[PDB]
Formats: structure tokens, sequence, C-alpha cells
């Protein structure tokens, strides 16, 4: 129920074909 | 805020607006967390694909506001930023994973009848109240519709459910994940509300019925349009990043 | 530890007009 993530890693490269969120 | 009200005054005591300094202008909320920490969404800070890369030289909150038409002498309390961080695993460029940042006040505040900090949830907090079927609440300066009016004088507010993340998932194409939760009444439950653009940053909470306190439990991040029959508000999970938060309040809050 | 807990509402025994709706989510919702 904690987000988790490496120290070193990086956000995924975003698949061209899917939608992407527009922030409010 | 779609479909709100109007608050009372003192409602919502955290409330925190974050302020591009020059040229002036409300960009988003944010919520007071401490006496010198402040809670908004990262991508009030930092989107790339707008040309957004605000430090804190260049922003500045007010706090205790309730209507933002008239300067609320005796109440309102006007705050630089000494710095400004946002999580490093944060993802502007397709979901808006981990949209959280903390933004730390140059002078500490102090609190009054307007002006208060709300709680970060604990363990049993989230297990208790994070279901879906129960309620919190959205407040925030932002649109009053999707597109005379346009936006508040007064601070809105909203209830809104907390919604099955089958149902958050099957609402929208975009690729959702564990740090974001959606809220929102299905198009049977015939009762309607939103957040908004320029809500984003903004509280939702929930009332412990345990200890009488208000909670943070998400934060405005995002959504498809604003209040259409079927399609829900996301919102930044507090809780499940509380373990960044709460680094860099301990490492950094001197 | 005061975190949450309001001067005009919870410290002064006062609700808010739309409070019990969130409260009532806790038995129906
Ligand atoms: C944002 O701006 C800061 C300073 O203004 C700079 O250090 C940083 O590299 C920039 N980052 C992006 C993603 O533009
Ligand atoms: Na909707």
């Amino acid at each position: 129920d904690y987000d988790e993530y490496e120290e070193d890693g990086t956000t995924p490269t975003p698949d061209p074909t899917a939608p992407t969120a527009k922030p409010r | 805020i779609v479909e709100g009200s109007d608050a009372e005054i003192g409602m919502s005591p955290w409330q925190v607006m974050l302020f591009r300094k020059s040229p002036q202008e409300l960009l988003c909320g944010a919520s007071l967390i401490s006496d010198r920490w402040v809670l908004t969404a990262a991508h009030c800070l930092l989107y790339p694909p707008w040309d957004k890369n605000f430090t804190e030289n260049d922003l500045l909150v007010r706090i205790g506001k309730h209507s933002r038409t008239r300067y609320e002498r005796n109440i309102e309390k006007i705050s630089m930023l000494e710095k400004i961080y946002i999580h490093p695993r944060y993802n502007w460029r397709e979901n808006l994973d981990r949209d959280i940042a903390l933004m730390k006040l140059k002078k500490p505040v102090a609190f009054s009848d307007y002006i208060h900090p709300v709680c970060l949830p604990d363990r049993e907090t989230a297990a208790s109240l994070l279901q879906a079927g129960y309620k919190g609440r959205v407040t925030g300066w932002g649109n009053l519709k999707e597109t005379g009016k346009g936006q508040p004088s007064v601070l809105q507010v909203v209830n809104l459910p907390i919604v099955e993340r089958p149902v958050c998932k099957d609402s929208t194409r975009i690729r959702i994940t564990d740090n974001m939760f959606c809220a929102g009444y299905k198009p049977d439950e015939g009762k309607r509300g939103d957040a908004c653009e320029g809500d984003s940053g903004g509280p939702f909470v929930m009332k412990s019925p345990f200890n009488n306190r208000w909670y943070q439990m998400g934060i405005v991040s995002w959504g498809e349009g604003c209040d259409r029959d079927g399609k829900y508000g996301f919102y930044t999970h507090v809780f499940r990043l509380k373990k960044w938060i709460q680094k860099v309040i301990d490492q950094f809050g001197e | 530890a005061d975190c949450g807990l309001r001067p005009l509402f919870e410290k002064k025994s006062l609700e808010d007009k739309t409070e019990r709706e969130l409260l009532e989510s806790y038995i129906d919702g």
C-alpha cells in the first residue's frame, strides 16, 4: 500500500499510440 | 468546481492558492500541511508540454482566503517560497503518475481561525476510509463548467464518492496507476459534481469518524472534461506517496 | 497533532452544512 520505485530508475517511455492525460 | 456550493467561512482553513509572481496569475490550488509546508500537484510546477517549469523564485502562495475579489484584511496571509520539491518519478509525459510536489514557505505562517493545517493519512485512516462509495470533499477556485461567469468569487466545495478501481479503469483509455484514484457520481446515481480546470493541486479530504479530524487523501490531478456522464475526476493518492512526503519534510524541514 | 480540527467548527463543536453527508457515506456508501 506504499508506492515503491527504484532510486536509479526512470519513468517509462510512453507508447506513442497511448492517449495522454491532460492536467487540470 | 462544477455543481458545488459556496464554502462557509473557515470551512477549509488548509486551503492555499498558488500564484505566479509575474505576471500575477492564480495557477493552482494547494493545501497547508504544517506551519511551513504546502502540498500541491507536480504539474502545477513542472509541465513541459505547456512550457511550464516554475522554481520557487517564480511563485507565491496566499493562505486563509475565502473570496478572491477582495483583500481579506487580518485574515489572509501571503508567503514566498524557500524551495520546491517535485516527486522524482513524476510522469508528465503520459498519465501524470505521482503528480505531487511540496513547497517550503520562506517563513512559517501563524495559525488562526482561518489558517490551520490538514492531517496527512496514517495507515489506519487510509485502510479504513479509502473505500468505494465513501465520500470525500474537494475545494477550489477553478472553473464552474468545462466550457458570463466561469470563475467563482468565493471558494467552492463539493462532496463526491470514491469509485471502484474497475469502473475508474473502464471510464478512460488512459493507462492509470495505483498512485491515483477516481471519484464522482456514476451516471445512474442522479447526483453530479466534479473538480475542473484551475482546481488542480487542491485537496480531496475526508473527515475521520474515529477522531473527528480532516485528512487529505487526494490531490486534484486530471480528468477528461468536467462533470461528464461516465467520466470521473482523478486524484493523486496521497497515502501511497507518503514515504516520499515524509522523506522531504524530515530531510529538508530546516 | 492539532491537525484537521477546524477552529470555527470542530473546536467550537459546530458542524458545517454538509459534513454529515460524508459521515453517512460510511454507513450507506
Ligand atoms: C527547470 O528549470 C530549472 C531552473 O529554472 C532547471 O534547473 C531544470 O533543469 C529545468 N527542468 C526542466 C525539465 O525543464
Ligand atoms: Na462524471
